[PDB]
């Protein structure tokens, strides 16, 4: 239980370094706060801009995360 | 050294009159000091504290 | 001013040798000082050469038998531990046996290079019967007493014993002022003659107690004003707080360009005037 | 502190060691008295190995009088045999002069053992290792050097064969089984014990769990006289022993004059119950957990001390636990007329001065022996060559010696009992 | 070292978080798993100071537990101190004991300021230390304490003090069961004395030198002492010595 | 057990001759089971009988064959003890001779004896039969040393006693692991695996040898070779031996040079300290062979494969794998080391879960048999069971401190140093010593006979023999064992010319000095040749968190599988008796079953803070939760503070 | 039965 | 290849001096070598200088006493048996005092040579009174080691600089086994205690020393 607490930090940290808008995407797009995963159109309806958008931000805010920069602990823990 | 720490604590347990209410000080004195010390074992500084105190 | 003599060397069955020194006069009680510090050095500092590895062809652990051969591979590995080699060279060495047929293997069929010689050639390793082969591979390496196994391939390791002597002797008689006789009766494996193990450990004792014997630039501190250094470069280096020629060789080049305004041809300037000043 | 150590020159054994770290605890503290134990220690662990004490065969000395003792007590019990087979004595006679004489040569032979290893060589190991107390008894370097003695058969009965081998001579096949029997006996002790033991120590637990320090006073004045523990005319526990930790419930006096050696509600230390014993107060009224009027438990000042630290015990101190473990820690813990009586043998060479003074109705002893009884404290009055006796009797005593007899050198005269 | 890394684990985890460059707890683990040397540097310093309760399985008395300062050795056996063996009713013939770790602050300092075996010398069921030397121990200071007239080398000689006469046994010089004479002033216990002076002699002055049996006192003529000169053996004056240095310090 | 009581567990006088009075265990079995005598056998019906000869006119007929007897038959007859001394042919010596008479020990005139036992050792078991110089033990000290002798482990190279007693030839032909040769002839083929002999004119005879197999109690069951290759044999000849015997008999330990004086604190309560060359020179070392199992099983979701693809693993940790998962024969495994890989199919391809089998924590060896038993290949497997793999690791174990040393007389310790030879006390000739033992444990112990052995080792190694004593052996004279040590070591004193090998004034007793310092000690200490041996058994444990009971939440117990230490009511009570209270309630909650607690505790503790106050543990509810299944209303409940209120029943289980 | 609950021991440290 | 440090100095009132030194990295079992045959060196194979015999001048015998002076001859004699002189010459000197009247003799009323120096110059000797004169003639020789005895008063003296040496092994393992000897001696003041280990490392140098090149 403890390497459970421990990962989501880390995985929260390198989220804060993505823009809000970008993370508050992925947050909901993998259902990291109610462990849900929501489609593009729960928060095509929800967010401000509707479908084919937020799979914009999802796209842009992964090429961050990729990068080997601001992301290389969690490659641990594969 | 151990021997000091030996004799401070001797020294404490005697001039308290209950060596119950002096373990629960010197466990509460050492909380606080690892608490505001985060931000040496906390209970071996709070012996010595304690005992630097008595004069 | 003592005299060292001595008075009887022999040599055992198994190659063994035996000395006995005589030491005199020692003064009242130095006697047993210098006997128990022989006695000390020559049982547990002495570098001796032993068999360390041995690979023995057929086998891949030490709980195997070889078809033909009257001892299991333990008990071989027990027989090769306990022969005794000297090497010349300070590197391990490589002996290889190859015996066939109805045989007892011994120390004699052991072929080290030139440099590592066996002293008893009539240590029993195996008897093989008719049609068996065995083959054998041994490291010898230098090293000081018991070394364990520390867990080059297929090789078997083996708990070291680098004990080039086996038993020392000493006892202290009345030479009448009261003066001391020290006999010490040395015992080796034949390594190594009595006469040059105790010549080693007087050596070690003499190394031990000699560190006890006895034991118990002007153009750097210039000041950067003497640099004559161009008023904007010498202000930049002065607001970074160098204040010593010490201090600018506390930077380095790529440094002294993060310097704040300090440009290539600055350094440059400072690197002649250091030149200037050699 | 300021108490400067006194040079102790003495021969120093267990008891001297325990009297050392008592009188170091009580002058200068707990960590000084680990201090203390630790040099000591090492001391002792350094010159142990210094001396080279070691055991050996020859260690094991027993004394050549050994059989000389053995062949008198045979040729008794020869005597003795003789006589039951005539029809002088009857069997039950037979068998306790027989474990009587065999009781007596094993302490003979125990007191000659003790003598030979205290004369002959006072620096044994042996001797040294049993003597200082630090590994060994005296019933154990009696088996070892002496004679093993009178046991006794799987059901209790005792057997009239002795075992009058040590074990550095060796015993034999019966002799063997004899010891066997013991053996077992105490194996099957222990192990049937332990559960009782634990079975006690929880019952006390359970009984007493909820005696903790709760008040400071319950304001009584009432207690137990505290006195020694006598047997009679011996002491088995003194009052000074008795008396430490407790607190006194009314002001003692010096029987003498009107110096006051305690007030009312007043913890005694070792010093004032060495003071109380010196001047024989002999009785003490205590405050006591038994006589204490509080709310379900003791009160600070009944209970007294706490022993493991020499204070007054704190408050909240689950007292009742420790009770019940001082209780039942030692739980696992837990031949015929010998030296409980006494013979007296005269000295000298003279005649008999009996008389008809005393009260002397003839009697049947345990033995096959006739002799007289007396029950009425008289003094012996006999010729005893030069000068007469002053030897006194007790109520029940058994004479041997009647008047008109010539009496030797070391003759049996009588025999005085200590206190179907 | 087996036991420790294994009880103490959460506590070298995390000083190889906080004070090294370890970023996880798996990485810390995976450290330890491969039992790498930094982990041994950790764990000394982390169970410094940090109290151990030992027991032994059959607890009769509160004397079964007691609390002591880890420290790391290598072996599969558990080291115990000697003298606290009969507390334990413990020998080394097989006997096993069970180790905790307090966890809290107030579990660490009330193992140390009660559970403590410093602090446990007497018996709380009779009052009586039970923290004394035995067995070897005591062989030896009665060894060392005791008389010897075979072996008295050097006897009858004077000393100044304590440190001359053990300085004196240790070259040689004299034998350790000698009887010797210090000069100490201070109390003197000697058994077998008598408390009338054997000789006494008044020399041609104010002073009288009364000869004891293990003492000889210089005393002014209606005055205070002037010395004190002890018979004893070297082993005494040895053993008095260590006591009194294990005092003084 | 609970029914068993004091009359059962001791020795009735019946037992004379039938039941050892010595071998039994200690603890809750001691008493109710023990061994067989020495010659004792049963009859048909069931009764133990024991042999006697018969007595006519006071002489002894050996010539007639023993007459066996059972308990009740021997009660009206007058028996002698097997240690009664006759002369020549067979008259009994002596005037009063000990006798048994109706479950009674008496004494007779040596005309009025009827039977006579056949041997002074008669009344003891064969462990029992094996302790020299038994008479001169205490009985509880001879208990130990029988117990003892039977968790004796089979060393690397055994060695005979040089103090043996008689039977240990015996004790080993019976164990059915020393080959004898039936036939008077020649050897023909030897080998580590095979021998042959030739019958001088005959048949072939041909053995096969077992080789480090794995006994019960995984000790090894190696066999070996004595003969050489065309080597004259007769019938009756020992022509192998096994794990624990040299040439013929009995060998559990081993010879060493044993001193009686304390060391530095080392030899205190029972402690032993030895020498550096008992581990050196492979004395006391042993072979330890332990099987490890691994089953394929077939679960709903699938089955599970044996394979090297195993999840979360590289491959420098499938170095030694035989390309099906298995690991290799011959290879060294250290502990967490891969032996079995195996997949399970998990569900939730990146499907499968590893739960390959591995060395256990501190275990290592070498692989010498990877036995495979799959259905197919006609072999019985569990119900549920595809495959079964069984994995044999053998591995050298070496004195060590920590490990239990023994002597036949009783006399146990336990290693706490081991010392470099140079640093140990030597001998007058510069050998230093082997162990040194702490003679304060003999005289409170009685168990004298180990300083009678040693002082007979001693002279046995200076006159290159051994010696056959039999116990009970001062039937012969007034003190023969110490007589005969004496002659022996005068005589080996007289042979080997060295005068400080033997001293009048101490007869066991010679100069030691000290390897430190170099300076003798002050007086001479009694040193030998003892005969002593390692003891079996792996008892280190230790536990921060591991797997939980079911019910109760609590820590599992034991050693396989990361189990915790109880603290029973005992140390409760201690530490009631302390004052403690944080750590009885952290001891009690936080670290045994507050579910809850535990994480936030060790959480608190890897990130360095405070641990937080504890809860109520899981077997308060557990017992709660049974008594309420009990139909009885239990409830807890929190008082009302103000006055016109109810009390209100507390949810635990919330 | 503060040991069976799991509370603090009303002996000791925990007197109050 | 180790290094000797000094870990501690200290000159006690006394003026004896104190010093521990750390000696480190030594092998398994080199520590005790050290540390036995330093001790025993310095313990018993140092030169020194002592009070051999001294005449008073009125007294003829041990047990005898001086009108006037606290003290008897006995008490005066331990008390010179523990005067701490150091000779700078190998010949043996003669001191004389003569202090007269109220006073406390001293060690520094000892009139030696310019070759001898009074280690301690306040060390107890005797106490006059009124009207008395103590007249003392005290030799100084060349020895070592104490010295017991089977005109002058013959003295036990001490000639040894060193008073006392302890040694302690320790393990300075980082990571075979290596050890460590922490050596602890004490000096009566005539020497320092890195002269004193200096001249022992000497003395066992120019013993070992022969023993090497021949046999
Ligand atoms: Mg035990
Ligand atoms: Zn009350």
């Amino acid at each position: 239980e403890v390497a459970k607490n421990l990962l989501r930090e880390d995985l929260e940290g390198v989220l804060s370094t993505l823009s809000p808008r970008e993370r508050d995407v992925l947050r909901l797009r993998y259902g990291l706060d109610d462990g849900r995963m929501k489609t593009l159109e729960e928060i095509g309806q929800l967010f401000n801009v509707t479908r084919e958008r937020i799979r914009q931000i999802e796209a842009k805010a992964l090429r961050k995360l990729r990068h080997p920069n601001r992301n290389s602990i969690l490659k641990e823990y594969i | 050294d151990s021997q000091d720490l030996l004799f401070k604590a001797e020294s404490l347990i005697v001039n308290s009159t209950n060596r119950y209410h002096v373990t629960l000080q010197i466990a509460r004195r050492a909380k606080q000091a690892r608490y505001e010390e985060m931000e040496i074992k906390p209970v071996l500084r709070a012996i010595l504290e304690m005992s630097d105190e008595l004069n | 001013t003592f005299q060292v003599e001595c008075v009887e060397s022999r040599t055992e069955a198994d190659q063994g040798q035996y000395g006995r020194f005589s030491i005199e006069p020692l003064a009242r009680g130095q006697g047993t000082t210098v006997g128990n510090a022989l006695r000390r050095v020559l049982l547990s500092n002495l570098e001796g050469t032993a068999v360390t590895a041995v690979r023995i062809g057929g086998v891949n652990h030490e709980f195997a038998t070889i078809p033909g051969v009257r001892e299991d591979v333990l008990d071989i590995l027990l027989n090769v531990r306990e022969l005794v080699v000297h090497a010349h060279s300070p590197q391990p060495q490589i002996g290889r046996l190859r015996v066939v047929g109805p045989a007892t293997v011994t120390a004699a069929d052991v072929d080290f290079g030139p440099e590592v010689e066996v002293i008893n050639p009539n240590h029993y390793i195996a008897s093989l019967s008719e049609g068996a082969t065995l083959e054998m591979e041994l490291k010898v390496e230098w090293g000081t007493g018991y070394r364990a196994i520390d867990r080059a391939l297929d090789f078997l390791q083996l708990d070291a014993v680098f004990m080039p002597v086996r038993r020392v002797n000493y006892s202290v008689e009345d030479a009448r002022t009261a003066i001391d006789r020290l006999v010490l009766e040395v015992w080796t494996n034949g390594s190594l003659s009595p006469q040059e193990a105790l010549s080693q450990a007087a050596s070690c004792l003499v190394a031990l107690f000699e560190p006890l014997k006895n034991v118990s630039t002007p153009e750097s501190q210039t000041p950067i004003e003497d640099l004559q250094l161009s008023v904007r470069a010498y202000n930049c280096l002065k607001r970074a707080q160098v204040n010593s020629v010490a201090d600018l060789l506390s930077y380095t080049y790529e440094d002294l360009l993060e310097i704040k305004n300090f440009g290539q041809k600055s350094a440059e300037e400072v690197v002649e005037a250091l030149e200037r000043i050699g | 502190a300021k108490s400067a150590p006194i040079f102790r020159n003495r021969v120093i054994d267990k008891k001297q060691l325990k009297k050392l770290i008592g009188w170091t605890f009580a002058h200068y503290g707990t960590a000084k008295t680990a201090v203390v134990a630790d040099d000591l220690k090492a001391l002792g662990f350094r010159y142990a190995t210094r001396a080279g004490v070691s055991i050996s065969i020859d260690d094991l000395k027993v004394p050549g009088s050994k059989a000389e003792l053995l062949e008198s007590a045979e040729k008794r019990i020869q005597e003795t045999e003789d006589r039951y087979t005539r029809g002088e004595i009857t069997e039950v006679e037979r068998f306790q002069k027989v474990i009587d004489t065999w009781a007596n040569t094993n302490d003979e032979l125990t007191d000659r053992v003790v003598k030979n290893f205290r004369e002959s060589d006072p620096l044994n190991s042996v001797y040294m290792m049993a003597f200082s107390g630090a590994r060994g008894n005296i019933s154990q370097v009696r088996q070892l050097v002496g004679m093993r003695g009178l046991m006794a058969n799987p059901q209790g009965e005792i057997i009239d064969l002795p075992i009058k081998t040590n074990f550095r001579e060796g015993l034999t096949v019966t002799e063997y089984i004899i010891s066997s029997y013991g053996a077992r006996k105490g194996l099957v002790d222990t192990a049937l014990r332990t559960a009782d033991s634990g079975y006690l120590t929880r019952r006390l637990v359970d009984v007493s769990q909820d005696v903790i320090i709760h008040e400071v006073d319950c304001g009584t004045s009432r207690g137990l006289f505290v006195e020694a523990m006598t047997d009679g005319d011996r002491i088995l526990i003194p009052i000074s022993q008795r008396l430490l930790g407790r607190v006194t419930a009314e002001a003692v006096l010096d029987p003498s004059t009107d110096e006051v050696l305690a007030e009312a509600g007043q913890d005694i230390n070792e010093d004032l119950a060495n003071r109380i014993e010196k001047a024989g107060i002999k009785k003490v009224k205590v405050r006591s957990p038994l006589t204490c009027e509080a709310a379900r438990s003791v009160c600070q000042k009944c209970y007294g001390w706490s022993l493991a630290h020499a204070q007054m015990v704190d408050m909240g101190e689950a007292v009742g636990i420790i009770a019940a473990q001082s209780i039942g820690e030692p739980g696992t813990q837990l031949v015929f007329t010998g030296e409980t009586a006494r013979l007296l043998r005269a000295p000298v060479a003279g005649t008999i001065k009996l008389g008809k003074k005393a009260r002397t109705r003839p009697y049947r002893t345990r033995h096959g022996e006739e002799a007289l009884l007396a029950e009425a404290n008289f003094d012996l009055v006999l010729e005893g060559k030069g000068r007469k006796e002053t030897f006194a009797i007790l109520q029940g005593s058994t004479i041997f010696v009647q008047d008109g007899d010539k009496v030797a050198a070391e003759a049996i005269l009588a025999e005085v009992p200590v206190s179907k | 070292r087996e036991m420790a890394i294994e009880l103490f684990q959460p506590f070298v985890i995390h000083r190889l978080i906080k004070n090294h460059s370890i970023n996880n707890i798996k990485q810390a683990k995976k450290l330890i798993q491969k039992n790498d040397p930094l982990i041994w540097d950790v764990l000394e310093e982390v169970i410094e100071g940090h109290p151990v309760m030992l027991n032994r399985a059959p607890t009769l008395h509160r004397l079964g537990i007691q609390a002591f300062e880890p420290i790391l050795v290598e072996g599969r056996a558990i080291q115990l101190h000697p003298l606290v063996c009969p507390a334990f009713n413990a020998d080394f013939d097989g006997d096993q004991m069970a180790v905790h770790v307090p966890l809290s602050i107030e579990a660490q300092a009330e193992a140390r300021m009660l559970m403590l075996a410093s602090g446990n010398i007497l018996s709380p069921a009779t009052g009586q230390p039970i923290v004394t030397p035995s067995q070897d121990m005591v062989l030896g200071c009665y060894y060392l304490t005791a008389e010897n007239p075979g072996a008295q080398k050097g006897a009858g000689r004077y000393f100044a003090n304590l440190e001359d006469a053990i300085r004196a046994f240790e070259q040689g010089s004299v034998d350790l069961h000698a009887w010797v004479w210090v000069r100490f002033d201070g109390e003197v216990e000697s058994e077998g004395e008598s408390d009338e002076p054997e000789s006494v002699v008044a020399a041609d002055d104010g002073t009288v030198t009364k000869t004891y049996r293990f003492r000889r006192i210089r005393e002014t003529e209606d005055g205070q002492r002037l010395s004190q000169y002890v018979k004893t053996t070297p082993g005494r004056i040895l053993f008095n010595n260590t006591v009194q240095t294990a005092l003084i310090h | 057990r609970e029914r068993a009581g004091f009359a059962v567990r001791d020795i009735h006088p019946s037992h004379y001759g039938r039941i050892c009075p010595i071998e039994t265990p200690e603890g809750p079995n001691a008493g109710l089971i023990g061994s067989l005598a020495t010659h004792a056998r049963v009859n048909d019906y069931g009764f133990i009988e024991t042999p006697f000869w018969r007595v006519e006119e006071g002489r002894v007929r050996k010539d007639l064959a023993p007459v066996y007897m059972t308990a009740d038959q021997e009660d009206d007859l007058r028996v002698a003890p097997g240690d009664v001394a006759t002369d020549d042919a067979g008259y009994i010596l002596g005037t009063t001779i000990p006798v048994r008479y109706r479950q009674d020990f008496t004494t007779t005139t040596p005309e009025r004896v009827d039977y006579v036992a056949l041997s002074p050792v008669q009344i003891i078991s064969v462990a029992t039969s094996l302790i020299p110089f038994l008479e001169h033990d205490d009985a509880n000290r001879a208990l130990m040393g029988s117990n003892m002798q039977r968790q004796a482990v089979p060393l690397l190279r055994p060695e005979r006693p040089l103090v043996g007693t008689g039977l240990e030839p015996q004790a080993a032909r019976d164990s059915g692991m020393v080959i004898t040769s039936p036939v008077d002839g020649t050897i023909s083929y030897v080998d580590a695996t095979h021998i042959e002999v030739t019958a001088d004119t005959g048949e072939k005879y041909g053995y096969a040898l077992q080789k480090y197999q794995r006994s019960n109690q995984d000790t090894c069951l190696n066999q070996r070779p004595i003969v050489f290759e065309g080597d004259r044999v007769q019938r009756g000849q020992v022509i192998a031996d096994g794990s624990a015997t040299e040439k013929g008999e009995l060998a559990l330990g081993q010879n060493i040079l044993v001193a009686y004086m304390p060391w530095e604190g080392y030899n205190y309560e029972d402690a032993i300290l030895i020498s550096e060359r008992l581990v050196y020179d492979d004395v006391y070392t042993s072979i330890h062979i332990e099987k490890f199992e691994i089953e394929a099983r077939q679960t709903k979701l699938g089955p599970e494969e044996i394979t090297r693809e195993i999840p979360n693993v590289g491959e420098d940790a499938l170095r030694q794998l035989d390309e099906n998962g298995i690991i290799r024969v011959g290879a060294w495994v250290e502990s967490g080391d891969i032996l079995v890989g195996k997949v399970t199919p998990k569900g939730e391809a990146r499907d499968v879960r590893d739960n390959s089998l591995r060395v256990p924590n501190g275990e290592k060896g070498r692989v010498v048999d990877v036995r495979l038993f799959t259905r197919e290949q006609g072999d019985e497997l569990p119900p549920g069971a595809n495959m079964v793999v069984r994995v044999y690791v053998a591995q050298k174990r070496k004195i060590q401190v920590g490990d239990k040393m023994a002597g036949r007389h009783g006399n146990k310790g336990i290693i706490s140093r081991i010392l470099p030879c140079e640093d140990m006390p030597y001998l007058p000739d510069g050998t230093p010593l082997d162990i040194v033992l702490n003679p304060l444990g003999v005289p409170s112990r009685m168990n004298v006979g180990q300083v009678f052995e040693c002082m007979l080792g001693w002279a046995g190694q200076l006159l290159d023999a051994r010696f056959k004593v039999t116990p009970f052996d001062e039937m012969y004279g007034a003190e023969a064992s110490r007589l005969t040590v004496n002659a022996k070591l005068s005589e080996a004193r007289e042979q080997t010319g060295q005068p400080w090998v033997f001293s009048d004034d101490e007869p066991g007793k010679i100069q030691v000095y000290d390897g430190r310092t170099g300076e003798p000690f002050d007086r001479p200490v009694t040193v030998g040749r003892a005969y002593m041996l390692k003891l079996v058994h792996d008892k280190i444990h230790a536990r921060s968190t591991g797997p939980y009971s079911l019910v109760t939440q609590q820590p599992l117990g034991g050693k396989a599988q990361q189990g915790g230490q109880r603290f029973g009511e005992m140390e409760v009570w201690a530490l009631e008796a302390y004052g403690a209270a944080y750590i009885l309630q952290e001891l009690l909650t936080v670290k045994s079953d507050d579910m809850q607690g535990r994480n936030e505790a060790l959480n608190a503790i890897v990130k360095g803070k405070a641990i937080p106050r504890p809860g109520t543990p899981e077997s308060f509810k557990v017992l709660m939760r049974e008594l309420q299944s009990l139909c009885l209303d239990i409830a807890v409940y929190k008082a009302s503070t103000e006055d016109y209120e109810e009390d209100k029943e507390v949810d635990l289980m919330a | 039965e503060n040991v069976i609950i799991g509370r603090l021991i009303p002996a000791g440290t925990g007197f109050k």
